RNA sequence: CAGCUG
């Protein structure tokens, strides 16, 4: 469950989720039609007062057994158009993300390690 | 059959600005086969993406699910995802800022 | 005499026909793939199938902190630490795509119920990915382990200061004021230690499972 | 083949090359400062003329040739 | 300066061997590639970087970590 | 506003 206004915790090569400030990003929306997020559900975020589309990617709760279970809510950046910000992910990101049809490819191929 | 060799000599008669493959060990969990592409502009990959995703569809492998076409509202990186491939088409200046055979190269040893 | 304990079934009402339903198409899975004793403690890499890839494996390796459930469907959940993300996976036991779960470190730590490692530091969850199985001495019990942990700044995601968690590997008295005690332990339930019905006698069903395990031949 | 044609060929192949310019084609145009080269680039200058002639060049002189005349005694003498 | 050039032309020796029948990609963005990787990055840093550049050479000759076929 | 709270 990351609803709307969860303390997300970015993990992106991208600089915009990693200037230092006391304002973790927040949630904004959720673009599944109830607003419980789930892996790989386009959210909106808010970064330092700019909104942007990201992608859920390991969350804290404990969904299917063969997917893992992650500490916090990690998100990718993506731009409006669909190009993934950032080029390294630090942290890794399940391989469930493949399964559904919809614009997941593109994020695959930045994970150093499919967990 | 739609193997890779079909698809380069799709790529070549097309004459794309270059082409690549890179190889996945088993012990990665992603893929079979990662294919780098590049044409000209986006139109040149909207054509070559139509052409090789029709063949597909017509030449085998109708009892599986279909294939899509990642990203082709956006005009500069495009992907596609088939039941051991993937291919990815690359605007030039997108394929450079995102350098990703290199990745694939050096997984755990370069930022 | 060691069995493991989704055999042996939680009290209730349901008829035995099911458990020796269960019994039977467990054993009979287990001769497919032994299933090796593993404790809330140990260490373990376990490889599975990928489905969602083209029949390819897929390790990982940590440290088992629950032992939950009951028959064909009981799982082991392993916690491990990779890039600062403490992923925990579990893993159903009887699954058609586990290939094999192997000890890579017998250990049998002091508690039960090994939750507290999301709320320690580190250091507790670390183990490289590679690690070599360390071998163990047959016939002789297994190592009981004693660390102690060392907590992480103080609201943990439950409260295991409670003492009807019993928890006895954490740290308190380094960390934490007599206030705490005295506070906390109005909340201690002497009656329930001794409460002379909760007991299950679950000695009984051990010896006939025994001879059903037994009887597999 | 011949030695003219050796000699010929490393000729050719020194004038295809684009960094260095043939101002002087003889048989002592220097590399390192002259023509402006480093190691590695003279390991790729050498590649370059193993693509039509030679091939089998190890690893255990590639940095001391220093002079094209050099380049065609090593093609002379190799086979 | 690095941990010695003789491993480095060692390397690139067998990676362009490798790229002289280099089948499935193409030589001219290979040997592109290469330039870029093995000459701009390898030619004035201190010897911890030489050799974190050396260790990215034997890697992408290896193939090990992702081959280039 | 830092983070905790049915």
């Amino acid at each position: 469950a990351i609803q709307k206004m969860t303390r997300v915790r970015v993990v992106d090569n991208s600089a915009l989720g990693n200037s230092p400030y006391h304002r973790a990003p927040r949630c904004i929306h959720v673009y599944k039609k109830n607003g419980v997020g789930k892996v790989g559900d386009q959210i909106l975020l808010a970064i330092k007062g700019q909104k942007k589309k990201a992608l859920i990617v390991g969350h804290c709760m404990p969904g299917p057994r063969m997917t893992p279970r992650f500490d916090s809510n990690n998100v990718v950046l993506i731009e409006d158009n669909g190009n993934p910000v950032g080029t390294r992910i630090k942290t890794p990101i399940p391989t469930s993300l493949r399964k559904r049809e919809g614009e997941y490819s593109k994020v695959l191929a930045i994970a150093q390690n499919f967990v | 059959k739609f193997d890779i060799d079909m698809m380069v000599s799709l790529l070549r008669q097309e004459n794309a600005r270059d082409i690549c493959v890179i190889q996945v060990p088993p012990e990665m969990r992603y893929t079979d086969y990662f294919v780098i592409v590049s044409g000209t502009s986006t139109r040149h990959l909207h054509a070559m993406a139509f052409y090789v995703v029709k063949m597909y569809k017509h030449l085998k492998c109708k009892r599986d699910p279909h294939v899509k076409i990642e990203g082709k509202d956006t005009d500069d990186w495009l992907c596609v995802d088939f039941g051991s491939m993937v291919i990815h088409l690359m605007l030039p200046e997108t394929r450079e800022i995102y350098e990703l055979e290199k990745l694939w190269t050096l997984r755990s040893y370069d930022d | 005499r060691f069995l493991s304990p989704e055999f042996i079934p939680r009290r209730g009402r349901t008829d035995p026909l099911k458990f020796q339903i269960e019994r039977k198409d467990m054993l009979e899975r287990r001769k497919v793939l032994h299933i090796p004793e593993f404790y809330v403690g140990s260490i373990l890499r376990v490889t599975t199938a990928d489905p969602y890839a083209s029949g390819k494996i897929s390790q990982f390796l940590g440290i088992c902190i629950q032992r939950s459930g009951r028959g064909l469907g009981a799982t082991f959940i392993l916690r491990n630490v990779i890039e600062g993300q403490g992923v925990e996976i579990c893993f159903e036991l009887y699954n058609p795509r586990v290939q094999e779960i192997q000890v890579v470190k017998l250990e049998k730590r002091l508690d039960d119920s090994l939750l507290y490692l999301r709320d320690a530091l580190p250091e507790y969850s670390t183990f490289d990915v590679n690690m070599k199985p360390v071998v163990q001495e047959p016939n002789q019990k297994v190592p009981v382990n004693e660390l102690k942990v060392k907590m992480k700044p103080k609201p943990w995601s439950k409260r295991w200061e409670r003492p009807n968690f019993n928890i006895k590997g954490i740290r308190f008295d380094l960390c934490l004021t007599e206030q705490q005690m005295k506070e906390a332990q109005k909340w201690n339930q002497p009656w329930l230690e001794f409460d002379m019905m909760r007991e299950y006698d679950t000695s009984k069903i051990e010896a006939a499972i025994w001879k059903e395990i037994e009887a597999s031949k | 083949l011949t030695l003219e044609g050796i000699q010929d060929r490393v000729l050719y192949v020194l004038k295809l090359y684009d960094k260095i310019d043939p101002e002087k084609l003889s048989v002592n145009s220097h590399f390192m400062k002259d023509l402006g080269l480093d190691s590695l680039d003279q390991v790729e200058i050498i590649m370059a003329m193993e693509d039509e002639f030679g091939f089998e060049i190890p690893d255990i002189d590639a940095e001391k040739l220093m002079c094209p005349q050099e380049i065609v005694d090593y093609i002379a003498d190799k086979k | 300066a690095p941990w010695s050039r003789e491993a480095v032309l060692s390397l690139y020796r067998a990676l362009l061997r490798q790229g002289r029948q280099l089948r499935y990609t193409d030589r001219d963005f290979y040997f592109a590639s290469i330039r870029r990787e093995f000459r701009k990055n390898q030619k004035l840093e201190d010897a911890e970087a030489r050799e974190r550049q050396l260790e990215k050479g034997l890697v992408f000759l290896n193939g090990k970590l992702g081959r280039i076929i």
